[PDB]
């Protein structure tokens, strides 16, 4: 009953991939209010890339794992490629919206001056090029397999070289970008607090601390957690160690953190409300 | 003062607003009836229009 | 001395209580008892106009039932081609915080005031082509919260000041001042003939005023709170009101007294707007809770909503056809419906 | 139909002409921050005005740090019962002018600006926006606290028990009296502030002069804070 069990299992984690990606995508069209943000294009651009993952890499390896062997042939090169460029185009749209929060936090006024919809676009076009670039350059031209089932291992050179493009700065950037948000926010919440005791001793905190850890923590911890043990026996490997089945274990782990994206990034009021009126219109 | 200038100003405006005739409201709202139903058919958004003659299709 | 005025007073109000309630024969209801009910009313949205920049405050439609002015409070007077979409003008307006606008029956002006207490008319006909200012009307003590047009040269306006006023424009002075109201006035309406208005003010009454006399001639009470909105029945002898109580209420000026109430009980919100079909049968009304209802004006039962608005609905009009209804709103969009 | 065609041509290219000058008056729109001002007669609102430029309502543009801002004066022949309120319901912030001198003038002047400032606080279109309070005339009330039989606490008696808290940052040639008397008056306002908060607007009180340079820059710097604080909420980090 292995087996059934790992079928429904795959089956269940895509299924609630492209589920709760399509509701994110559907919850824009819908409204043109949400449109009007940039912050939502960069969102959506994230749920596109989710989609893309949803779509064009996991079945595929659902199946095989399922049958017991590749059946597709040729396709495993294309595979390879369709895998390296859905997951770094998440991991950068991660990066960009980190670094447009901050932006939008540090400076209001010059952010409400100079994030015009024409930036957006170049953020997201660079994004989606680099990870064309990073994905389909290098396999096509088989600079990806070492020069001496589709359950192979990438070369010592493209290994650390595509890891540290499509991982390794995007968390740098991350980590100080949300480093620097949590700082000005404990600044906010002291003086806030400040005003506070004065009045209450004119009568007669760790609450906000609290939720401001707990926000970033929840968003820095599952991206890490998804994605960090993946991209360290992706370095590991190639110079051997480990089998093919916790590798593979760790490859969907990795894939998983599309399915979560949606309720960290487009679970707010505005999109929390939109996902009930397309819910039985009630 | 004042105030015996305004008491006295609306004690004469509502001197006068006494002084009208009042029809039954039986007859009222009969006139308000027969005017909906000698303009019934003449009511675009009441009887719904066909598309030949409907300038906003 | 003032004891006795107010005991005058209070038996001249108890005087006309009885002589209203000796009036009263039978409701409405009883009477449109057995009129067939108009049904399920369906309207859909035909046209959306797009271009204000913030939250739209009045609109107007012209007599021709064609061309349209509204009024947003980001300092814009826009006129559209409504069948086809277009516009055809876009006035700045010096003060931001305008409330009120209107079209004039000739359609060679537009008018516009609010916040700055000024009453700023426009000329849309001139040698240049370009709309500019023919007269600015000043003398309120409050904001202007409506105007409308009697013709080219005269138009009654009503202020914050509790005070409405008859303007020659000509000569920018106020030819007749409407004295009585204790609380802002907040809505106009003038009659077919332009020989009687009715206003509604925020102490709760209405009163109808004689153009050319100048004299308060009736006074309706009933409302529990501000009165927003105000609309003459077709006739001509009846009109309308909309209260921030979230109910809607019928006066006939014969009867002198209200005939019918359009309220429901999951309603709440107060009523910003209001207006008539043409024939008198359905009373279209806007809410804060960002639709409009339809109301059967002889049953008090909901015939239909309007729903499409993103936020609140500020202002409502219906042609003088009867073919369309436009509703402007907080969103800054204007929508209008057909059956 | 070529008359009908021609028409149709000449509309649309008016429209196109106007719909080109909406577009960069949506630019400006944007940029610009919209500031109610709030006070009585007797504060310095008056002469604010004035250093801030240099009938009905009256409106200031000025601007700093290419920030454009836009403060209006609602004190034109008004009274109780702010009908006009809800026209206000999306301005970045209020700001309240008090003359904090005005305690022994008469039923107190304050206390009108106390009574002002907790029905403006409560105001349910205006639950959402912050106010920047000026405590103003700070000079005036100096001399009557040094010098002048007008004890505060003859009006308000809860005078007797106040003592000045810790965060005080008082100026390096005051004298202790008139330290007191400003942290008083402004914990007064700041009880009404705190004591109905919602967590989506806040309160910036100021000891200002009428005559300052250092007033614009309160502005911007409350209006900065303002911002950055709805933008920590909408990502639910505040
Ligand atoms: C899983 C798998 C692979 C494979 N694909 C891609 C891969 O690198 C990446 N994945 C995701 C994101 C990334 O960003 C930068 C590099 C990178 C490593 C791999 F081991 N290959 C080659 C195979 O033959 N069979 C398989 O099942």
């Amino acid at each position: 009953s292995v087996r059934i069990l790992t079928a429904c299992f795959l089956s269940l984690l895509i299924l609630s991939t492209l589920l709760g990606n399509t509701l994110v995508c559907a919850a824009v069209i819908r409204f043109r209010h949400l449109r009007s943000k940039v912050t939502n294009f960069f969102v959506i651009s994230l749920a596109v890339s989710d989609l893309l993952v949803a779509v064009l890499v996991m079945p595929w390896k659902a199946v095989a794992e399922i049958a017991g062997f590749w059946p597709f042939g040729s396709f495993c090169n294309i595979w390879v490629a369709f895998d390296i460029m859905c997951s770094t185009a998440s991991i950068l749209n991660l990066c960009v919206i980190s670094v447009d929060r901050y932006w939008a936090i540090s400076s209001p006024f010059r952010y409400e001056r100079k994030m015009t919809p024409k930036a957006a676009f170049i953020l997201i076009s660079v994004a989606w090029t680099l990870s064309v670039l990073i994905s389909f350059i290098p396999v096509q031209l088989s600079w990806h397999k070492a020069k001496p089932n589709c359950d192979s291992s990438l070369s010592r050179t493209y290994a650390i070289s595509s890891s540290v493009i499509s991982f390794y700065i995007p968390v740098a950037i991350m980590i100080v970008t949300y480093t620097r948000i949590y700082r000005i926010a404990q600044k906010q919440i002291r003086r806030i607090a400040a005003l506070e005791r004065a009045a209450v001793h004119a009568k007669n905190s760790f609450k906000r601390e609290t939720k401001v850890l707990k926000t970033l923590s929840v968003i820095m911890g599952v991206f890490v957690c998804c994605w960090l043990p993946f991209f360290i026996l992706n370095c590991i490997l190639p110079f051997c160690c480990i089998d093919s089945n916790t590798f593979d274990v760790f490859v969907w782990f990795g894939w998983a953190n599309s399915s979560l994206n949606p309720i960290i990034y487009a679970f707010n009021a505005d999109f929390r409300k939109a996902f009930s009126t397309l819910l039985g219109c009630y | 003062t004042a105030s015996i200038a305004q008491a006295r100003k609306l004690v004469e405006q509502l001197k006068m607003e006494a002084n009208i005739d009042r029809i039954k409201v039986s007859k009222a709202a009969a006139d308000l009836m027969a005017y909906c139903e000698a303009h019934a058919k003449e009511d675009p958004l009441l009887t719904p229009v066909p598309a030949s003659e409907n300038p906003f299709r | 001395e003032l004891d006795q005025l107010r005991q005058e007073a209070e038996q001249l109000k108890n005087q006309i209580r009885d002589a209203r309630k000796a009036c009263a024969d039978a409701t409405l209801s009883q009477i449109t008892n057995n009129i067939d009910p108009v049904g399920r009313i369906q309207m859909r949205t035909r046209r959306t106009l797009r271009g204000h920049l913030a939250k739209i405050y009045a609109m107007h439609w012209g007599t021709d039932s064609r061309l349209l002015v509204s009024a947003s409070q980001d300092g814009k007077l826009i006129i559209w081609d409504s069948y086809t979409t277009n516009k055809v003008h876009a006035i700045p307006l010096r003060s931001s915080w305008v409330m009120t606008c209107a079209y004039a029956p000739s359609g060679n002006y537009v008018a516009c005031g609010g916040l700055d207490n000024i009453c700023s008319i426009y000329n849309l006909k001139t040698r240049e082509g370009n709309v500019r200012v023919s007269r600015e009307l000043a003398g309120h003590t409050g904001y202007l919260s409506c105007c409308r047009f009697l013709d080219d040269n005269q138009i009654v306006t009503s202020s914050g000041d509790t005070t409405c006023a008859l303007w020659d424009i000509e000569t920018g002075q106020q030819t007749t001042t409407f004295t009585g109201h204790t609380g802002d006035v907040m809505s106009l309406s003038l009659a077919p003939d332009t020989r009687l208005f009715v206003s509604g003010a925020c102490d709760a009454s209405a009163k109808l005023w004689d153009v050319r006399e100048g004299m308060c001639r009736q006074t309706f009470t009933g409302h529990e709170s501000d009165i927003n909105a105000i609309c003459f029945f077709p006739n001509g002898n009846a009109f309308a009101t909309g209260s921030d109580d979230a109910t809607c209420r019928l006066f006939d000026l014969r009867a002198d007294q209200e005939l019918m109430t359009y309220s429901h009980d999951n309603i709440i919100c107060g009523i910003t707007s209001v207006s008539f079909s043409k024939s008198g049968r359905l009373l279209l009304a806007g809410y804060d809770d960002f639709n409009c209802n339809v109301w059967d004006a002889l049953k008090a039962d909901r015939a239909g909503v309007l729903a499409g608005h993103d936020n609140r609905v500020s202002c409502l009009g219906v042609t003088d056809d009867g073919m369309a209804v436009a509703t402007g709103s907080w969103d800054s969009f204007l929508k209008i419906w057909n059956g | 139909t070529e008359d009908q065609r021609n028409e149709e041509k000449a509309q649309r290219e008016a429209n196109k002409k106007i719909e080109k000058q909406l577009q960069k008056d949506k630019q400006v729109y944007r940029a610009t921050h919209r500031l109610l001002l709030l006070g009585a007669g007797e504060s310095g609102k008056s002469t604010i005005v004035k250093q801030m430029r240099i009938s009905g309502i009256f409106e200031t543009k000025f601007q700093v740090d290419k920030v454009n801002f836009h403060m209006f004066d609602v004190g034109a022949q008004r009274d109780e019962r702010r009908k006009w309120i809800q026209c206000f319901n999306d301005v970045t912030a209020i700001i309240f002018v008090v003359a904090s001198s005005s305690y022994n003038m008469v039923t107190n002047r304050l206390q009108e600006a106390l009574n002002l400032f907790k029905s403006i606080w409560n105001n349910r279109w205006l639950r959402t926006i912050s106010v920047i309070l000026f405590l103003n005339k700070q000079d005036l009330l100096a001399e009557k606290v040094l010098a002048g039989k007008s004890k505060i606490e003859d009006y308000f008696p809860e005078f007797a028990r106040y003592t000045t808290p810790e965060d005080a940052t008082p100026e390096p040639g005051e004298d202790p009296r008139v330290t007191r008397a400003k942290y008083f008056i402004r914990d007064e306002f700041l009880r009404i502030s705190t004591a109905s908060g919602d967590g989506r607007h806040y309160c910036y009180p100021h000891f200002t002069c009428s005559v300052d340079t250092e007033n614009i820059r309160r502005v911007f710097n409350d209006c900065r804070d303002i911002i950055q604080r709805m933008h920590l909420r909408q990502y639910e980090l505040l």
